[PDB]
Protein backbone atom coordinates (compact mmCIF):
# COMPACT_ATOMS: atom_id res chain seq x y z
CA UNK A 1 0.00 0.00 0.00
CA UNK A 2 1.34 3.12 -1.10
CA UNK A 3 -0.89 5.39 0.37
CA UNK A 4 -1.54 6.63 4.96
CA UNK A 5 1.16 3.76 5.44
CA UNK A 6 4.08 5.83 5.91
CA UNK A 7 4.46 10.05 7.37
CA UNK A 8 7.51 10.94 5.34
CA UNK A 9 7.74 14.11 7.51
CA UNK A 10 11.21 13.14 9.25
CA UNK A 11 10.39 11.57 12.80
CA UNK A 12 12.41 8.73 14.17
CA UNK A 13 11.94 5.48 14.39
CA UNK A 14 14.03 4.88 18.11
CA UNK A 15 14.20 7.28 20.53
CA UNK A 16 15.88 7.21 23.95
CA UNK A 17 14.34 8.57 27.03
CA UNK A 18 17.05 9.65 29.53
CA UNK A 19 15.28 9.68 33.41
CA UNK A 20 14.39 13.09 34.64
CA UNK A 21 15.77 12.36 38.12
CA UNK A 22 17.57 8.73 39.58
CA UNK A 23 17.51 8.10 43.14
CA UNK A 24 19.52 5.35 44.30
CA UNK A 25 19.33 3.32 48.00
CA UNK A 26 21.87 0.71 48.82
CA UNK A 27 18.68 -1.80 47.85
CA UNK A 28 16.85 -0.25 45.09
CA UNK A 29 17.80 2.34 41.80
CA UNK A 30 14.55 4.54 40.87
CA UNK A 31 14.46 6.33 38.17
CA UNK A 32 11.82 8.39 36.34
CA UNK A 33 10.89 8.81 32.91
CA UNK A 34 8.94 11.54 31.20
CA UNK A 35 7.88 9.58 27.78
CA UNK A 36 5.69 11.86 25.22
CA UNK A 37 4.22 10.71 22.55
CA UNK A 38 4.82 13.13 19.33
CA UNK A 39 0.85 13.99 18.53
CA UNK A 40 0.11 12.39 16.22
CA UNK A 41 2.44 8.69 16.35
CA UNK A 42 1.16 5.90 18.83
CA UNK A 43 3.17 3.16 20.45
CA UNK A 44 2.50 -0.04 22.28
CA UNK A 45 4.72 -0.93 25.47
CA UNK A 46 5.52 -4.61 23.48
CA UNK A 47 8.47 -1.83 23.10
CA UNK A 48 9.60 0.29 25.65
CA UNK A 49 12.49 -1.54 27.37
CA UNK A 50 14.81 -0.98 30.17
CA UNK A 51 18.47 -0.56 29.08
CA UNK B 1 40.17 -16.04 43.10
CA UNK B 2 40.94 -12.13 45.20
CA UNK B 3 44.59 -12.61 43.47
CA UNK B 4 42.43 -11.98 40.13
CA UNK B 5 43.33 -9.32 37.17
CA UNK B 6 41.57 -5.93 36.69
CA UNK B 7 40.38 -6.75 33.10
CA UNK B 8 38.37 -5.64 30.07
CA UNK B 9 34.98 -6.80 28.07
CA UNK B 10 35.03 -7.97 24.77
CA UNK B 11 32.10 -7.94 22.82
CA UNK B 12 31.49 -9.45 19.15
CA UNK B 13 29.03 -11.92 16.59
CA UNK B 14 29.14 -14.30 14.19
CA UNK B 15 26.88 -14.52 11.63
CA UNK B 16 27.07 -17.60 8.80
CA UNK B 17 24.98 -18.07 6.80
CA UNK B 18 23.09 -14.59 6.25
CA UNK B 19 22.79 -12.07 3.97
CA UNK B 20 22.53 -8.44 5.69
CA UNK B 21 19.56 -7.26 4.21
CA UNK B 22 18.26 -3.65 3.71
CA UNK B 23 14.78 -3.50 2.50
CA UNK B 24 13.97 -0.64 0.01
CA UNK B 25 10.86 0.24 1.93
CA UNK B 26 9.61 3.66 3.69
CA UNK B 27 9.62 1.57 7.48
CA UNK B 28 12.26 -1.54 6.39
CA UNK B 29 9.27 -3.58 6.69
CA UNK B 30 7.62 -6.15 4.09
CA UNK B 31 4.24 -5.51 3.32
CA UNK B 32 4.35 -6.56 -0.44
CA UNK B 33 7.13 -7.90 -3.19
CA UNK B 34 6.75 -4.75 -4.70
CA UNK B 35 7.59 -2.13 -2.11
CA UNK B 36 6.36 0.75 -1.02
CA UNK B 37 8.16 3.39 -1.94
CA UNK B 38 9.80 1.23 -5.31
CA UNK B 39 6.17 1.62 -6.56
CA UNK B 40 7.11 5.67 -5.67
CA UNK B 41 9.60 5.92 -7.99
CA UNK B 42 7.53 5.60 -10.63
CA UNK B 43 5.97 8.79 -11.09
CA UNK B 44 7.46 9.42 -14.26
CA UNK B 45 10.40 9.68 -12.06
CA UNK B 46 13.79 10.67 -12.72
CA UNK B 47 17.35 9.00 -12.73
CA UNK B 48 19.36 8.95 -9.54
CA UNK B 49 22.37 7.89 -9.43
CA UNK B 50 23.49 5.47 -6.23
CA UNK B 51 26.83 5.42 -4.30
CA UNK C 1 27.26 18.36 18.17
CA UNK C 2 26.09 20.34 14.96
CA UNK C 3 26.07 18.40 11.57
CA UNK C 4 26.21 14.45 13.52
CA UNK C 5 23.37 12.72 12.83
CA UNK C 6 23.47 11.13 16.05
CA UNK C 7 23.80 13.42 18.41
CA UNK C 8 21.48 15.99 17.00
CA UNK C 9 19.99 18.95 19.01
CA UNK C 10 16.30 19.06 18.82
CA UNK C 11 13.57 21.88 18.91
CA UNK C 12 9.72 21.49 18.90
CA UNK C 13 6.88 21.74 20.34
CA UNK C 14 5.94 20.19 23.35
CA UNK C 15 2.58 18.73 22.08
CA UNK C 16 4.11 17.68 18.43
CA UNK C 17 7.81 16.63 19.55
CA UNK C 18 8.24 17.06 15.92
CA UNK C 19 11.96 18.07 15.61
CA UNK C 20 11.85 21.42 13.88
CA UNK C 21 16.23 20.92 13.10
CA UNK C 22 17.59 18.59 10.65
CA UNK C 23 21.53 18.25 9.52
CA UNK C 24 22.35 16.41 6.87
CA UNK C 25 26.21 15.83 7.50
CA UNK C 26 26.99 18.11 4.00
CA UNK C 27 26.58 21.81 5.70
CA UNK C 28 29.49 22.91 7.37
CA UNK C 29 27.20 25.15 9.94
CA UNK C 30 30.77 25.80 12.09
CA UNK C 31 32.76 27.29 9.23
CA UNK C 32 29.32 28.65 8.36
CA UNK C 33 29.46 30.58 11.18
CA UNK C 34 33.05 31.45 11.20
CA UNK C 35 32.52 33.47 7.41
CA UNK C 36 29.54 35.00 8.67
CA UNK C 37 30.77 36.65 11.69
CA UNK C 38 33.85 37.59 10.23
CA UNK C 39 31.91 39.22 7.10
CA UNK C 40 30.04 41.16 9.72
CA UNK C 41 31.78 42.20 12.60
CA UNK C 42 35.32 43.46 12.27
CA UNK C 43 37.03 40.16 13.94
CA UNK C 44 40.21 41.93 15.30
CA UNK C 45 38.91 42.72 18.69
CA UNK C 46 38.34 40.01 21.34
CA UNK C 47 34.82 39.45 22.60
CA UNK C 48 35.81 37.67 25.84
CA UNK C 49 31.73 36.13 25.97
CA UNK C 50 31.96 34.33 22.53
CA UNK C 51 35.31 33.98 22.64
CA UNK D 1 36.88 18.19 -12.56
CA UNK D 2 40.30 17.27 -12.13
CA UNK D 3 42.97 19.07 -9.99
CA UNK D 4 46.25 19.07 -10.24
CA UNK D 5 48.59 20.02 -6.50
CA UNK D 6 51.69 20.16 -5.38
CA UNK D 7 52.33 16.92 -3.95
CA UNK D 8 52.91 16.77 0.02
CA UNK D 9 54.02 13.23 1.36
CA UNK D 10 51.85 13.42 4.42
CA UNK D 11 48.14 12.46 3.59
CA UNK D 12 46.16 15.09 2.84
CA UNK D 13 42.37 15.60 1.52
CA UNK D 14 40.55 17.65 -1.24
CA UNK D 15 37.63 19.77 0.39
CA UNK D 16 35.71 21.15 -2.47
CA UNK D 17 32.09 22.65 -1.59
CA UNK D 18 29.50 23.35 -4.27
CA UNK D 19 27.86 26.98 -3.39
CA UNK D 20 23.98 25.75 -3.32
CA UNK D 21 21.04 27.68 -1.99
CA UNK D 22 20.63 25.90 1.59
CA UNK D 23 17.19 28.36 2.77
CA UNK D 24 14.78 27.46 4.92
CA UNK D 25 11.42 28.73 5.43
CA UNK D 26 9.73 28.32 9.27
CA UNK D 27 6.00 28.19 9.79
CA UNK D 28 5.00 29.05 13.05
CA UNK D 29 0.45 28.27 13.08
CA UNK D 30 -0.50 28.49 16.43
CA UNK D 31 0.45 28.21 20.21
CA UNK D 32 3.57 25.99 20.02
CA UNK D 33 3.75 24.54 16.58
CA UNK D 34 6.86 24.57 14.40
CA UNK D 35 7.12 23.46 10.73
CA UNK D 36 10.50 24.10 9.14
CA UNK D 37 10.84 23.58 5.28
CA UNK D 38 14.57 22.65 4.03
CA UNK D 39 15.49 23.25 0.54
CA UNK D 40 18.84 23.06 -0.80
CA UNK D 41 18.20 23.18 -4.69
CA UNK D 42 21.33 22.31 -6.72
CA UNK D 43 22.15 19.24 -3.99
CA UNK D 44 18.98 18.13 -2.96
CA UNK D 45 18.05 16.55 0.74
CA UNK D 46 15.47 14.53 -0.67
CA UNK D 47 13.71 12.62 -3.55
CA UNK E 1 28.31 29.17 3.78
CA UNK E 2 25.44 27.50 1.53
CA UNK E 3 27.32 24.77 -0.17
CA UNK E 4 27.52 21.31 -0.50
CA UNK E 5 30.62 20.67 1.65
CA UNK E 6 32.49 17.06 0.00
CA UNK E 7 36.06 15.96 1.25
CA UNK E 8 37.64 13.62 -1.11
CA UNK E 9 40.77 12.04 0.25
CA UNK E 10 44.07 12.44 -1.58
CA UNK E 11 46.97 10.30 -1.51
CA UNK E 12 50.29 11.86 -0.98
CA UNK E 13 50.50 12.24 -4.81
CA UNK E 14 49.12 13.49 -8.17
CA UNK E 15 45.78 14.55 -8.82
CA UNK E 16 42.09 13.01 -8.75
CA UNK E 17 38.40 13.16 -10.32
CA UNK E 18 35.41 13.54 -8.24
CA UNK E 19 31.39 13.84 -8.57
CA UNK E 20 28.58 11.89 -10.52
CA UNK E 21 25.18 13.31 -12.45
CA UNK E 22 22.18 15.48 -11.30
CA UNK E 23 20.69 18.57 -12.04
CA UNK E 24 22.85 21.43 -11.48
CA UNK E 25 19.87 24.15 -11.39
CA UNK E 26 20.21 27.04 -9.33
CA UNK E 27 23.99 26.45 -8.97
CA UNK E 28 26.17 29.46 -7.76
CA UNK E 29 29.76 28.35 -8.03
CA UNK E 30 32.92 26.20 -6.41
CA UNK E 31 35.16 26.66 -3.89
CA UNK E 32 38.27 24.22 -3.64
CA UNK E 33 41.04 24.12 -0.89
CA UNK E 34 43.19 21.92 0.16
CA UNK E 35 43.31 20.44 3.65
CA UNK E 36 44.73 17.49 6.03
CA UNK E 37 43.60 14.72 6.88
CA UNK E 38 45.40 14.64 10.14
CA UNK E 39 44.25 17.94 11.17
CA UNK E 40 40.66 17.18 9.82
CA UNK E 41 38.63 15.08 11.75
CA UNK E 42 37.24 11.90 10.57
CA UNK E 43 33.40 13.76 10.08
CA UNK E 44 30.15 14.46 11.70
CA UNK E 45 30.79 11.48 14.20
CA UNK E 46 29.98 10.84 17.46
CA UNK E 47 33.74 10.30 18.55
CA UNK E 48 36.52 10.15 17.00
CA UNK E 49 39.07 7.58 17.87
CA UNK E 50 41.89 8.19 15.00
CA UNK F 1 -2.59 49.46 17.38
CA UNK F 2 -3.25 50.67 13.96
CA UNK F 3 -0.82 53.24 13.31
CA UNK F 4 2.30 51.42 13.74
CA UNK F 5 3.91 54.43 13.25
CA UNK F 6 2.95 55.68 17.13
CA UNK F 7 5.95 52.91 17.98
CA UNK F 8 8.79 54.78 16.63
CA UNK F 9 10.87 57.24 18.30
CA UNK F 10 9.46 61.06 17.61
CA UNK F 11 12.64 63.00 15.84
CA UNK F 12 10.25 66.29 16.43
CA UNK F 13 6.57 65.62 15.88
CA UNK F 14 7.00 63.02 13.27
CA UNK F 15 8.45 59.36 13.98
CA UNK F 16 12.24 58.54 13.39
CA UNK F 17 11.95 56.60 10.23
CA UNK F 18 14.66 55.20 7.66
CA UNK F 19 15.57 50.95 5.92
CA UNK F 20 14.77 47.52 4.17
CA UNK F 21 13.39 44.45 5.33
CA UNK F 22 15.10 41.10 4.57
CA UNK F 23 18.91 40.02 3.97
CA UNK F 24 20.58 38.56 1.16
CA UNK F 25 24.02 38.32 2.49
CA UNK F 26 25.29 34.72 1.65
CA UNK F 27 28.66 33.84 -0.46
CA UNK F 28 31.60 31.62 -0.07
CA UNK G 1 40.60 -20.67 -9.39
CA UNK G 2 42.94 -23.02 -7.98
CA UNK G 3 40.83 -24.16 -5.02
CA UNK G 4 38.03 -26.39 -4.03
CA UNK G 5 35.82 -25.97 -1.44
CA UNK G 6 32.63 -24.37 -0.09
CA UNK G 7 32.43 -21.57 -2.55
CA UNK G 8 30.10 -18.77 -0.77
CA UNK G 9 29.10 -16.94 -3.81
CA UNK G 10 27.21 -19.90 -5.67
CA UNK G 11 26.88 -21.97 -2.56
CA UNK G 12 25.08 -19.68 0.07
CA UNK G 13 27.92 -20.34 2.37
CA UNK G 14 28.66 -16.91 4.02
CA UNK G 15 31.02 -16.84 6.67
CA UNK G 16 32.45 -12.96 6.14
CA UNK G 17 29.45 -11.12 6.87
CA UNK G 18 30.23 -10.28 10.29
CA UNK G 19 33.33 -8.02 9.44
CA UNK G 20 31.25 -4.64 8.29
CA UNK G 21 30.86 -2.05 9.91
CA UNK G 22 28.49 0.51 8.73
CA UNK G 23 27.09 1.09 5.47
CA UNK G 24 26.05 4.64 3.85
CA UNK G 25 23.71 4.58 1.00
CA UNK G 26 23.63 8.16 -0.82
CA UNK G 27 21.32 8.96 -3.87
CA UNK G 28 21.94 11.39 -6.26
CA UNK G 29 25.41 11.94 -4.32
CA UNK G 30 23.52 14.45 -2.00
CA UNK G 31 20.75 12.08 -0.23
CA UNK G 32 21.40 9.50 2.54
CA UNK G 33 19.20 6.97 1.74
CA UNK G 34 16.88 6.68 4.72
CA UNK G 35 17.12 10.66 5.85
CA UNK G 36 14.49 11.92 7.87
CA UNK G 37 16.17 11.22 10.57
CA UNK G 38 14.60 7.41 10.61
CA UNK G 39 17.37 5.61 12.99
CA UNK G 40 19.62 6.08 15.72
CA UNK G 41 22.24 6.97 13.46
CA UNK G 42 20.64 8.47 10.33
CA UNK G 43 23.33 9.07 8.47
CA UNK G 44 24.81 5.75 7.67
CA UNK G 45 23.66 2.24 9.02
CA UNK G 46 25.97 1.13 11.35
CA UNK G 47 26.02 -2.57 11.90
CA UNK G 48 29.24 -2.74 14.73
CA UNK G 49 29.77 -0.06 17.14
CA UNK G 50 33.36 -0.08 18.81
CA UNK G 51 33.36 3.10 21.04
CA UNK G 52 29.64 2.32 22.16
CA UNK G 53 29.70 6.51 23.63
CA UNK G 54 25.61 6.89 24.57
CA UNK G 55 23.72 3.62 24.18
CA UNK G 56 23.94 1.91 21.14
CA UNK G 57 24.52 -1.64 21.70
CA UNK G 58 22.08 -4.28 20.96
CA UNK G 59 21.36 -7.55 22.97
CA UNK G 60 24.12 -8.97 25.11
CA UNK G 61 26.59 -8.85 21.75
CA UNK G 62 28.09 -6.33 19.56
CA UNK G 63 26.09 -4.68 16.73
CA UNK G 64 23.87 -1.49 17.19
CA UNK G 65 20.15 -1.16 18.45
CA UNK G 66 19.19 0.25 14.39
CA UNK G 67 20.88 -2.44 12.56
CA UNK G 68 18.86 -5.28 14.84
CA UNK G 69 15.61 -3.17 14.27
CA UNK G 70 16.75 -2.81 10.36
CA UNK G 71 17.00 -6.46 10.09
CA UNK G 72 14.27 -7.89 12.58
CA UNK G 73 11.90 -5.65 10.58
CA UNK G 74 13.84 -7.28 6.95
CA UNK G 75 13.15 -10.44 8.21
CA UNK G 76 9.83 -11.06 10.14
CA UNK G 77 8.49 -8.02 10.37
CA UNK G 78 9.17 -7.76 14.37
CA UNK G 79 11.14 -4.51 15.56
CA UNK G 80 7.88 -2.41 16.07
CA UNK G 81 5.17 -4.47 18.06
CA UNK G 82 8.48 -5.67 20.63
CA UNK G 83 11.26 -8.33 20.04
CA UNK G 84 9.72 -11.32 20.41
CA UNK G 85 11.14 -14.64 19.01
CA UNK G 86 9.77 -15.15 15.62
CA UNK G 87 8.04 -18.78 14.73
CA UNK G 88 9.89 -21.54 13.92
CA UNK G 89 8.93 -21.97 10.34
CA UNK G 90 9.20 -18.42 9.60
CA UNK G 91 13.24 -19.28 10.83
CA UNK G 92 15.45 -21.08 8.00
CA UNK G 93 19.22 -21.52 7.54
CA UNK G 94 19.50 -18.51 5.64
CA UNK G 95 17.38 -16.51 8.02
CA UNK G 96 19.26 -14.11 10.60
CA UNK G 97 18.53 -15.06 14.02
CA UNK G 98 19.15 -18.72 13.25
CA UNK G 99 22.71 -17.74 12.84
CA UNK G 100 23.49 -14.92 14.76
CA UNK G 101 25.37 -16.12 17.46
CA UNK G 102 26.29 -13.61 20.39
CA UNK H 1 7.36 56.96 22.87
CA UNK H 2 5.31 56.36 25.74
CA UNK H 3 2.43 53.74 24.97
CA UNK H 4 1.94 50.14 23.85
CA UNK H 5 5.94 49.75 23.74
CA UNK H 6 6.59 48.55 27.44
CA UNK H 7 4.62 46.00 29.15
CA UNK H 8 4.72 47.19 32.40
CA UNK H 9 3.00 44.57 34.16
CA UNK H 10 5.63 42.25 35.96
CA UNK H 11 7.34 40.27 33.67
CA UNK H 12 11.28 39.16 33.83
CA UNK H 13 13.92 40.47 31.52
CA UNK H 14 16.72 37.48 31.64
CA UNK H 15 14.79 33.59 32.43
CA UNK H 16 17.02 31.02 33.56
CA UNK H 17 15.79 27.52 32.12
CA UNK H 18 17.56 24.88 34.45
CA UNK H 19 17.28 21.29 32.41
CA UNK H 20 14.48 18.90 32.23
CA UNK H 21 16.89 15.79 32.51
CA UNK H 22 20.14 15.68 31.45
CA UNK H 23 22.77 12.68 31.10
CA UNK H 24 26.90 12.54 31.24
CA UNK H 25 28.18 10.47 28.85
CA UNK H 26 31.93 10.19 29.16
CA UNK H 27 32.13 10.96 25.36
CA UNK H 28 29.04 13.45 24.87
CA UNK H 29 26.88 15.87 27.59
CA UNK H 30 22.69 16.08 26.55
CA UNK H 31 20.68 18.08 28.45
CA UNK H 32 17.40 18.51 28.04
CA UNK H 33 15.02 22.19 28.08
CA UNK H 34 12.05 22.90 27.99
CA UNK H 35 11.55 26.80 27.12
CA UNK H 36 7.76 28.58 27.55
CA UNK H 37 7.42 31.83 25.35
CA UNK H 38 4.63 33.47 27.92
CA UNK H 39 1.44 33.65 26.77
CA UNK H 40 1.79 37.22 24.76
CA UNK H 41 5.66 38.02 24.62
CA UNK H 42 8.17 36.67 22.08
CA UNK H 43 11.70 36.47 21.87
CA UNK H 44 14.32 35.91 19.02
CA UNK H 45 17.10 33.21 19.26
CA UNK H 46 20.20 35.42 18.98
CA UNK H 47 19.68 35.46 22.56
CA UNK H 48 19.46 32.18 24.70
CA UNK H 49 23.18 31.14 25.14
CA UNK H 50 23.88 28.33 26.50
CA UNK H 51 26.07 28.66 29.71
CA UNK I 1 -18.65 -31.22 -17.11
CA UNK I 2 -18.23 -29.46 -13.70
CA UNK I 3 -14.75 -30.42 -13.42
CA UNK I 4 -15.92 -32.17 -10.26
CA UNK I 5 -15.30 -35.21 -12.41
CA UNK I 6 -11.70 -34.35 -12.04
CA UNK I 7 -11.64 -34.53 -8.20
CA UNK I 8 -12.10 -36.71 -5.83
CA UNK I 9 -15.28 -37.29 -3.96
CA UNK I 10 -15.59 -37.27 -0.56
CA UNK I 11 -19.01 -39.12 -0.29
CA UNK I 12 -20.78 -36.75 -2.63
CA UNK I 13 -19.54 -33.66 -2.54
CA UNK I 14 -16.07 -33.43 -4.63
CA UNK I 15 -12.96 -31.80 -2.56
CA UNK I 16 -12.48 -29.00 -4.40
CA UNK I 17 -9.73 -26.50 -3.07
CA UNK I 18 -10.05 -22.79 -2.84
CA UNK I 19 -10.86 -20.52 -6.24
CA UNK I 20 -7.73 -18.40 -4.62
CA UNK I 21 -5.18 -20.86 -3.91
CA UNK I 22 -3.88 -20.87 -7.89
CA UNK I 23 -1.17 -18.42 -8.28
CA UNK I 24 2.20 -18.21 -5.93
CA UNK I 25 4.53 -15.74 -4.51
CA UNK I 26 8.23 -16.66 -3.49
CA UNK I 27 10.95 -14.47 -3.98
CA UNK I 28 13.65 -12.98 -1.10
CA UNK I 29 17.07 -11.63 -1.61
CA UNK I 30 18.02 -12.99 1.86
CA UNK J 1 27.55 -7.33 -30.25
CA UNK J 2 24.81 -7.88 -32.40
CA UNK J 3 22.53 -10.40 -32.12
CA UNK J 4 23.46 -11.87 -28.97
CA UNK J 5 21.29 -12.21 -26.10
CA UNK J 6 23.83 -11.83 -22.89
CA UNK J 7 26.09 -8.79 -23.86
CA UNK J 8 23.56 -6.04 -25.88
CA UNK J 9 23.20 -2.99 -26.51
CA UNK J 10 20.67 -0.75 -24.09
CA UNK J 11 20.14 2.67 -26.05
CA UNK J 12 17.34 3.84 -24.12
CA UNK J 13 16.24 7.33 -22.19
CA UNK J 14 18.35 8.01 -18.95
CA UNK J 15 14.91 7.92 -16.82
CA UNK J 16 13.07 5.57 -19.50
CA UNK J 17 14.47 2.18 -18.48
CA UNK J 18 12.89 0.64 -21.10
CA UNK J 19 15.40 -0.59 -23.80
CA UNK J 20 14.89 1.39 -27.36
CA UNK J 21 16.79 -1.70 -28.87
CA UNK J 22 15.75 -5.64 -29.08
CA UNK J 23 17.79 -8.22 -30.61
CA UNK J 24 15.91 -11.40 -31.46
CA UNK J 25 18.65 -13.86 -32.48
CA UNK J 26 17.49 -14.01 -36.07
CA UNK J 27 18.07 -10.87 -37.40
CA UNK J 28 21.42 -10.16 -39.08
CA UNK J 29 22.25 -7.16 -39.33
CA UNK J 30 25.70 -8.08 -40.13
CA UNK J 31 25.19 -9.32 -43.42
CA UNK J 32 22.48 -6.23 -43.47
CA UNK J 33 25.01 -3.64 -43.05
CA UNK J 34 26.93 -5.67 -46.20
CA UNK J 35 24.44 -5.70 -48.57
CA UNK J 36 23.21 -2.59 -47.94
CA UNK J 37 26.52 -1.29 -48.18
CA UNK J 38 27.19 -3.53 -51.63
CA UNK J 39 23.79 -2.06 -52.92
CA UNK J 40 23.94 1.78 -51.76
CA UNK J 41 27.76 2.21 -52.67
CA UNK J 42 30.50 0.86 -55.23
CA UNK J 43 32.17 -1.53 -53.72
CA UNK J 44 35.73 -1.92 -55.21
CA UNK J 45 36.71 1.41 -53.54
CA UNK J 46 38.77 1.16 -50.13
CA UNK J 47 37.43 3.21 -47.14
CA UNK J 48 40.00 3.71 -44.69
CA UNK J 49 37.74 4.87 -41.63
CA UNK J 50 35.46 1.51 -41.77
CA UNK J 51 37.39 -0.82 -43.11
Amino acid sequence: PTHDVTTERSQRLQLRFVPVDREDTQYSYKTRFQLAVGDNRVLDMASTYFD
Amino acid sequence: DPRHALRDPERKFLCDRTLWRIPFSSNFMSMGSLTDLGQNLLYANAAHALD
Amino acid sequence: YYNSGGNLGVLAGQSSQLNAVVDLQDRNTELSYQMLLANTTDRSRYFSMWN
Amino acid sequence: MTFEMDPINEPTLLYVLFEVFDVARVHQPHRGVIEVVYLRTPFSAGN
Amino acid sequence: LSAANMLYPIPPNATQLPIPSRNWAAFRGWSLTRLKQRETPALGSPFDPY
Amino acid sequence: EYNYAALAPRQGSRPMLSSGIGTHEMHG
Amino acid sequence: FTYSGTIPYLDGTFYLSHTFRKVAIQFDSSVTWPGNDRLLTPNEFEIKISVDGEGYNVAQSNMTKDWFLVQMLANYNIGYQGYHLPPDYKDRTFSFLHNFIP
